[PDB]
């Protein structure tokens, strides 16, 4: 079974379609609305380790002042989602100054636009994208995000960084 | 291989030596012959050589082996206390000479000690109170008719030869021989003719006809004279050499024996009466029969000078042909006598005994069981010149490098047996000792044996020590 | 003995009003594979019931006065004739047979009447409350009329008055009959 | 009785996970994993949410699944009182079949028995909560090949576990 | 007192000093008696088999040894007779000085020691039980 | 004593609440208020939450439901109902079982005067604008406020 | 058990009232019901068939309270918690289950003992369209949709219409799926 | 002239520390090493070689300290250079477990199918407790320990650790000590 | 009090062995890392530094799971808990602190015993650069870090440099907020 556990979750704004983006991704299979938490998982093979990556989908503003505090302190890995709609773009910004409050610095961030079936604009978030350190990815729902998660799941495992590497019918002298 | 290539090994030719200080101790105890007018004029107008003496003398040691190409025999003049500064004065210009002339030194060394060694033997008084082995006992009277000679010449020279002298040497005992040469022919008949005539009347009588040459064994005196500066026909060589076999093999040591069978059978400073069983022992070690020689000591058992030389030869006698218990109870109680004898007679008023044992303990078989006894007899004589004290720490190192125990020839199973370390200390004794009196070639071949043992340490390596006093000392 | 709950009897009783209501509606959703009809809940009928003009109402009201008419008419199957409705009529319909009963006109004072104990409606409308509770009296008017109905008096001859503003829900019950 | 045994590290996620019954493993262990972070998820909600009027210490238990402790001398680990430290967190779950304790520590690790006994019962599982956490302690925490928020892989807490929940069980 | 000396298994001094010709020749009587002392290593009774003691003379300089427990060679050119108990005593102390220095986790075994402490406390030592 | 009471209706909303303040035996708090709202639904998701685990760890006789939810600072208990709704009743660590109470309350207060209620709009869902979570309809009759008040003094 | 549970409940904790009385209530309510429809019964039908599901809709919750059972997944469930305690409860009848189709999603239960039916007999007239005890397949349909079964009940068989006796054909349409928030 | 060393004593201070300390120590060591070897070769022989500097330290720190009856003074005999393989593993038996692990190793066993192996065998090792599985990699500390006690002695070996559970015992470890044929061969020579 | 607590635990509630082999296990370890970064030193503290960092991060579960304190309210109790518990179970030593300065955030940890440095004299080019005990630093820091009690700690003096008396300044930056909901 799993050997390694990740976690990496998945955020935005409300109106994203957040749900399209994960279901194509996630494993064969309520607390979204809840506990603010709507978990996915999907196990991968990484250097012939059975390895788990656990994606976490939040949102809600009743439910902000929760999610931000418990559900962000372990992570290994964090994802933003825009839908091309503005408003979510233009909440990316606050979005990324909030993340790195409780979110270690050493965690890998990446940055999707979704659901493009263009009215935002595109070189935009290639270059707030590229003012932070973000691999970033303008697709729609799969769409190759699958190779970006693998990637990321890539990383944190080279973050890890752990190697992997008579009869004596004798008699007794007391 | 060839003993005569040893003794002067430096005349390219390296192996081991076999059992060589025996045969050195015989070759310097060997029977003595004169040699003698108008025929060292003849041997002049042929060969040039001043007289028939140094010809002879080329012709040293074992006859059997035919040397220039089991007895010995050795050559002196005609008839008529260590000296050690002859031999200090030959270890220098030897040395000398052997700067000059050479280039492995692994078994120089032992050669010129070896040398050393036979020469050290033979410098006691020439003609000894005790010691006979010197005193001429075959006179070879030479004559040479074809030049002209006569019978009444060789009438005149053997009354002559019939006796300031000495009160032991007596004319009677010594053999003499007539050596008739001829040039080829009816010299020859008349050679023949004249040794009829003189073995009826008078002796005996020996017909001579008439490349390089390096000999060895003649005596102090005269290897000082060839160290300041010839060929002959191969023919020439071996009738010398069958002439002589016939004279040691058929004319003196049949004589030799007759003359033991009348002293055994007669016995069951001095000239007689009790000079008869001292010399029937001498010459019992003079002919390898050993066992009676030592008899004949153990039986004398009555002074200063003669009887500390009969114990000494009796246990060289013992040595020369041994396990650890005889010398326990034999050999060393023996010496030991002898040297108390010699401590007595300086309170009265020695080297050659102890430089004899030391060689004869080291040629033994067993060498783990008895080397110790020659190391400790070397070391007695440290207590004599420099230079040849400087061989004497070369032996001491030799002697320290068989201290290995037989029975293993990291490494922590022979670091506790071999004493290589203290061989390696000797030979740079010796090495700085020769660097005093400067001989560069000398302490070269020292440091090259020294290398081995000193060159993978780095704290005695490095400067301000001896090792690199000495190595900057060579340039 | 012949036995049934009680809970179920006791609302459909309350159930009748709506009943009269949706029937004087519907003279002018849920479904069936073959019945797509147009449907009305119940408690938005009685606000209706409530707030329905005039003259429906006293329509309802008579439908309901019918009801309780055949109702009590053949009360007749266990065994003064106005006094017939006090003795056990109410033992059987309601339990509680009426407390005060006085004559000499006939008045029938209860309290606790059973079908409506429960019918209160939100804290600050006490009036609406017993303005809108006033229709279920008519199934007892209704029973009494229908019992003494045929029994040997005229219906005409008495009409019978019924309201609550007597001393949970304790506004008891008054009947007048002649 | 105890027939299940979890831990959770801080980042929220199930790290190990053993039943002690027979085949009650009716879960997958994505199952048991996302159960393990929904237990994360309430303990989040169920202190965000506490009364307005309101706007503790666990006795010793003697031998609590007991009778060397890896690097503990004595025959128990302790032997006198301790404190809670989750103070208004979610704390044990009763249900008609079973009643779930769980335990919390100050560096955010949470550990979770599901006992089938069904307040004493909550002291005891922290007690015994409290041994398991000395394991952790011991061989999880003392093995170089770890990593430092992965699932364990050791046998000798394997081991020790079970040896406690036989002896409680 | 002429020479004193702590040799390696190497056969290297990690320390050598020179109390106060011989003063020229001194490490090689000591590299020649490290033989003898190496014979008498390895013998049951050579009652303890460190204080080896009087092992090697040249001239009458007697060499006198100890050997410690990991092979490190105490070993003195005197010189004369010496006397046991005194020259033991020293050679304890100098050895129990010897696994200080040993003890530093800086120190190899064949690092030459060249702390002044032990220089002068080893003085000090011979001072007080040689002089 | 009690802490609070709460009921919740099939319809993912929260239908009843009461939050008793001052411990007294009529303590005065709030009922149906708003700022309780946004607690309504934390509360609603805790219990949800742990309802699907029971849910999941079901030994299968029967699939069934969480009776106590304590935490460090309160206990709370539950009483659910096939109909769905959920009968929430917190409470400090004093008393452990109010499955009585609970059945009480249901059988005999809320059947007595709000299932048995021609007036009172069972279900509580005007329409598809609101029914899927959202809206605000509570719960007001006279009676049931009354007699639930009544029959919970002693035990706050 | 379900069945020693209903005894228990319906012989010890609910009381007594006459069922002939409820016989001639029911007579009365749908006398008079009919009266206004013109004797158009297809309307009597399904106005008598709002009015069950209003019935069981504020019914059920006292039957919950009476009882303590949990839901029921699976329609097995949902015939034995009927036959056994529900109308063995509210009218003391224990009706049987025969017919179970294929899938399980329809089964017949037959009420030999209906009181609702017990002495009427109908005018010739009423027995073409009348259904008489509609109510109570309207107060099944709504009392199943409130505990989630979505269902479909109708008449299959009367005694008053001739037929062989009093059977319903209860059918499963869907489970309904319990809901969560946005 | 100043100095701490020379001048603290060394008899034994009869102080302790706890065994998580050194084991979280033990742990970080493995861990520090395995960042930075390939193979699990080298991995061990560098755990091997730690464990040979502190094992030629330890032969003397425990050949003096037994000497007794600064502390030279108290001595009136030091105890005999260990020169026979019998009396050096006893001593490595009795005194070197005893003092390192307070315990006596478990017994000491001769090999009988190869002559130069020996076998020092641990019930409960008291120092890789809690290593899990049985990577037997891990405890090659010990052996360097004991490999670096028996160099310096005169003893070179290629002491190596095996796993072989018995006797009830999940963690028995034997530590083979391999003699270089040469030290038997001055076995023979002497003795 | 602390002092009881920490005196039992240490006594009848820990494993003993002998600290002459702990403190030559850290002198190997740091002997050998000193040789393998060319004499290095600055490159041997911070990685002595990350190793402390990495033995704390653990070592504060066993300090909790033995000693089981309650939170800790202030940096006065924390240094009490330190110099009176921590190094009395671990290391069987109790520091002291000398240096309050304003505010009370900063605190200088004193170690008169330090075992980890027995024996050991340091090379002439480390007498100047080398921290022996930093892995008794990055040890502070890692295992205050996972109580969220942030904070940078350095050596002043140390002992084994010459000075009087090592000591080890422990400076609280900040408490995170990023502490367990409970
Ligand atoms: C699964 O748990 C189903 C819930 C329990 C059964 C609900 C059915 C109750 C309806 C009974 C109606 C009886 C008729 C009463 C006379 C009108
Ligand atoms: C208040 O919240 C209490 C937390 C205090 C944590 C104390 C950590 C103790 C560290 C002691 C040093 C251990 C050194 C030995 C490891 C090599």
């Amino acid at each position: 079974e799993y050997d390694y556990l990740f976690k990496l979750l998945l955020i935005g704004n409300s109106g994203v379609g957040k749900s399209c983006l994960l279901l194509r991704f996630s494993d064969d299979t309520d607390y979204i609305s809840t506990i603010g938490v709507d978990f996915k998982i999907k196990t991968v093979e990484l250097d012939g380790k059975t390895v788990k990556l656990q994606i976490w989908d939040t949102a809600g503003q009743e439910r902000f002042r929760t999610i931000t505090s418990s559900y962000y302190r372990g992570s290994h890995g964090i994802i933003i989602v825009y839908d091309v709609t503005q408003e979510s773009f233009n909440g990316v910004k606050m979005w990324l100054q909030e993340i790195d409050r409780y979110a270690t610095s050493t965690v890998l961030k990446l940055l999707v636009g979704n659901k493009c079936d263009r009215v935002v604009e595109y070189d935009v978030a290639k270059e707030f994208a590229d003012a932070n350190k973000m691999p970033f990815l303008e697709t729609s729902a799969s769409t190759n995000v699958e190779d970006a998660f693998l990637t990321m799941a890539r990383q944190i495992k080279e973050s890890m960084s752990q190697q992997n590497l008579v009869n004596l019918k004798g008699q007794s002298l007391t | 291989f060839s003993y005569e290539h040893y003794m002067n090994l430096l005349f390219s030719k390296e192996t081991v030596p076999p059992e060589i200080a025996k045969r050195i101790i015989s070759n310097a105890i060997a029977p003595v012959i004169t040699v003698t007018p108008l025929f060292d004029k003849h041997i002049q107008e042929t060969y040039k050589v001043d007289s028939l003496y140094m010809l002879l003398r080329f012709f040293g040691g074992c006859v059997s082996d035919r040397d220039q190409a089991s007895q010995y025999i050795r050559f002196t003049r005609p008839l008529g206390l260590f000296n050690y500064h002859s031999l200090e004065v030959f270890l220098d210009n030897y040395l000398k000479l052997v700067a000059a002339n050479t280039v492995p030194h692994n078994l120089l060394k032992k050669s010129i000690y070896h040398s050393f060694f036979s020469l050290a033997i033979s410098s006691t008084n020439n003609l000894s109170p005790y010691e006979t082995f010197n005193h001429p006992i075959l006179s070879l009277i030479a004559l040479d008719i074809s030049n002209g000679e006569v019978y009444e010449d060789a009438r005149d020279l053997l009354v002559n030869f019939k006796n300031n002298f000495p009160i032991f040497m007596n004319t009677n005992e010594m053999l003499p021989v007539f050596l008739l040469c001829y040039n080829d022919q009816e010299e020859f008949e008349k050679c023949q003719a004249l040794a009829k005539k003189l073995k009826k009347q008078l002796v005996e009588s020996i017909l001579l006809a008439l490349q390089l040459h390096q000999p060895v064994m003649s005596s102090l005196e005269e290897i000082l004279f060839f160290l300041q500066a010839t060929t002959l026909s191969l023919a020439l060589i071996n009738s010398i050499y069958d002439m002589l076999d016939y004279l040691v093999y058929d004319l003196m040591i049949p004589f030799m024996k007759r003359k033991v069978s009348f002293w055994e059978e007669t016995i069951l400073a001095s000239s007689s009466s009790e000079f008869l069983m001292r010399k029937l022992a001498d010459w019992s070690m003079m002919l390898s029969d050993f066992k009676t020689a030592y008899s004949t000591y153990e039986s004398l058992m009555d002074f200063p000078k003669y009887l500390a030389s009969c114990i000494e030869w009796c246990a060289v006698s013992l040595l020369m042909g041994v396990t650890v218990k005889m010398i326990k109870n034999d050999i060393n109680p023996l010496i030991e006598r002898a040297l108390a004898t010699y401590e007595n007679c300086s309170r009265i008023q020695e080297t050659r005994c102890m430089i004899l044992a030391s060689e004869l303990f080291l040629s033994l078989s067993n060498t783990w069981t008895s080397t110790p006894y020659a190391i400790q007899y070397l070391e007695t004589i440290l207590d004599l010149g420099p230079c040849s004290q400087i061989m004497v720490w070369e032996r001491l190192s030799d002697c320290y490098n068989l201290r290995v125990d037989p029975r293993i020839k990291e490494d922590i199973l022979s670091e506790g047996l071999t004493r290589r370390r203290k061989a390696a200390f000797f030979r740079l004794i010796a090495a700085k000792k020769w660097a005093e009196q400067k001989q560069w070639r000398q302490v070269s071949w020292c440091l090259k044996d020294i290398e081995s043992t000193y060159s993978e340490i780095k704290f005695l390596h490095g400067n301000g020590l001896i090792l690199s006093k000495l190595k900057n000392q060579l340039n | 003995l012949p036995k049934v709950s009680q809970s179920v009897y006791q609302m459909l009783l309350n159930e009748m009003v709506p009943l009269a209501m949706g029937i004087e509606r519907q003279i002018s959703l849920k479904i069936e594979e073959h019945h797509t009809v147009d449907i009305i809940r119940s408690h938005n009928l009685i606000h209706e019931l409530y707030k329905a003009d005039e003259e429906e109402k006293e329509k309802v009201l008579a439908r309901l006065r019918n009801i309780g008419f055949q109702i009590g008419l053949k009360l007749s199957e266990l065994l003064l004739i106005m006094k017939f409705i006090c003795r056990d009529v109410w033992k059987q319909i309601f339990g509680k047979q009426i407390d005060n009963l006085k004559t000499n006109t006939f008045y029938l004072l209860d309290y606790d009447y059973r079908p409506i104990q429960s019918f209160s409606l939100e804290e600050d409308a006490k009036n609406e409350e017993l303005k809108m509770i006033e229709p279920f009296l008519e199934i007892p008017v209704g029973i009494i009329r229908g019992v003494l109905s045929s029994l040997g008096y005229s219906s005409e001859e008495v009409i019978c008055l019924a309201s609550f503003i007597d001393r949970a829900f304790p506004k008891g019950v008054s009947f007048h009959v002649q | 009785a105890i027939e299940t045994i979890l831990v959770i590290n801080k980042s929220g996620g199930l790290i190990y996970q053993r039943n002690f019954t027979n085949d009650e493993q009716k879960l997958n262990s994505n199952e048991y994993l996302i159960l393990a972070s929904t237990l994360h998820g309430v303990f989040a909600i169920a202190s965000q949410l506490t009364p307005k009027a309101l706007q503790n210490t666990i006795p010793y238990i003697p031998y609590v699944g007991m009778s060397k402790l890896g690097s503990f001398k004595g025959d128990d680990f302790f032997k006198e009182p301790f404190t809670n430290w989750n103070k208004s967190g979610l704390r044990q779950l009763c249900t008609d079949q079973f009643t779930m304790f769980i335990y919390q520590t100050l560096t955010g690790l949470k550990f979770v028995a599901i006992s089938s006994s069904v307040n004493l019962a909550i002291q005891i599982a922290d007690n015994f909560l409290r041994k398991v956490y000395c394991l952790y302690s011991d061989y999880v925490m003392k093995d170089p090949s770890y990593s430092m928020e992965m699932p364990i892989r050791s046998n000798l807490f394997d081991e020790k576990v079970k040896k406690m929940v036989e002896n409680l069980q | 007192p002429q020479y004193f000396a702590i040799i390696g298994k190497k056969d290297n001094p990690v320390y050598e000093i020179e109390f106060t010709d011989l003063k020229e020749l001194n490490p090689f009587i000591l590299h020649a008696s490290l033989d003898i002392v190496e014979d008498l290593q390895w013998q049951i009774n050579p009652t303890d088999n460190c204080y080896l003691g009087k092992v090697d003379h040249f001239y009458g300089l007697a060499i006198t040894a100890y050997i410690s427990y990991s092979g490190m060679k105490f070993v003195m050119i005197h010189g004369v007779v010496i006397d046991d108990n005194n020259m033991r005593s020293f050679y304890q102390e100098v050895h129990e000085l010897y696994v200080k220095t040993l003890m530093n986790p800086f120190y190899k075994i064949t690092d030459p020691i060249r702390s002044p402490a032990f220089d002068s406390r080893v003085r000090t030592l011979a001072r007080k039980h040689l002089s | 004593g009690i802490y609070s009471f709460w009921i919740f209706d099939r319809h993912c909303n929260c239908i009843f609440d009461r939050e008793w303040t001052l411990a007294s035996n009529s303590a005065s708090g709030t009922i149906n208020s708003k700022q309780n709202e946004e607690d309504a639904k934390l509360l609603y998701g805790m219990i949800f939450s742990l309802r699907s685990i029971t849910q999941k760890l079901s030994k299968g006789s029967v699939k069934n439901d969480i009776r106590s939810i304590s935490t460090g600072k309160y206990r709370v208990h539950t009483y659910c109902t096939a109909s769905g709704l959920w009968f929430v009743l917190l409470s400090d660590f004093k008393q452990q079982s109010y499955t009585q109470v609970l059945q009480y309350i249901y059988s005999h207060i809320y059947v007595k005067y709000v299932s048995n209620n021609l007036l009172s709009p069972y279900d509580f869902a005007e329409n598809e604008n609101e029914m899927r979570g959202q809206g605000t309809r509570k719960i007001t009759n006279r009676n049931f406020i009354s007699v639930l008040e009544s029959f919970l003094a002693p035990m706050v | 058990s379900l069945k020693a549970m209903g005894e228990e409940i319906w012989k010890n904790k609910t009381e007594k009232i006459n069922t002939e009385l409820f016989t001639l209530t029911y007579g009365s309510i749908v006398a008079q019901l009919c009266q206004d429809y013109e004797r158009d019964f297809n309307k009597v039908n399904d106005h008598l068939y709002s009015m069950g599901y209003n019935i069981g809709c504020r019914l059920i919750e006292d039957f919950l309270a009476r009882t303590a059972l949990p839901r029921c997944e699976n329609l097995v469930k949902t015939s034995e918690v009927l036959s056994k305690c529900a109308f063995k409860i509210f009218l003391n009848i224990t009706p049987n289950i025969t017919n179970w189709s294929h899938n399980k999603d329809t089964f017949s239960l037959i009420l030999d003992e209906n009181p609702l039916a017990d002495f009427v007999e109908l005018p010739m007239d009423a027995m073409k369209s009348l259904w008489y005890s509609n109510i109570l397949c309207g107060v099944l349909k709504g009392s199943l949709e409130m505990v989630q079964l979505d269902c479909d009940v109708w008449f299959v068989s009367d005694i008053l219409r001739g037929d062989s006796q009093t059977e319903i054909k209860v059918k499963l349409n869907r489970i309904l799926k319990d809901e969560i928030p946005i | 002239i100043p100095s701490r060393i020379y001048s603290e004593s060394l008899l034994f201070k009869r102080q302790e520390a706890s065994l998580s300390a050194m084991a979280f120590l033990f742990q970080e060591m493995i861990s520090q090493l395995h960042r930075t070897c390939k193979t699990a070769g080298d991995f061990e022989t560098k755990l091997s070689d730690y464990g040979h500097n502190i094992g030629i330290r330890l032969l003397e720190l425990l050949n003096f300290r037994a000497s007794v009856s600064s502390l030279s003074n108290y001595i009136t005999k030091m105890r005999r250079r260990d020169l026979k393989i019998l009396d050096i593993l006893q001593f490595i038996h009795g005194t070197l477990w005893s003092y390192l692990f307070n315990h006596v190793s478990d017994d000491l066993v001769k090999s009988s199918e190869r002559d130069n192996e020996y076998m020092i065998v641990d019930n409960f090792p008291t120092l890789t407790q809690f290593i899990p599985g049985e990577n037997v990699s891990c405890e090659y500390f010990v052996c360097g320990i004991i490999k670096g006690f028996l160099f310096n002695a005169g003893f070179p070996c290629g002491v190596t650790a095996h796993r072989m559970p018995q006797g009830g015992h999940s963690q028995r470890t034997v530590y083979l000590i391999q003699f270089d044929r040469q030290v038997l061969d001055r076995e023979g020579l002497r003795f």
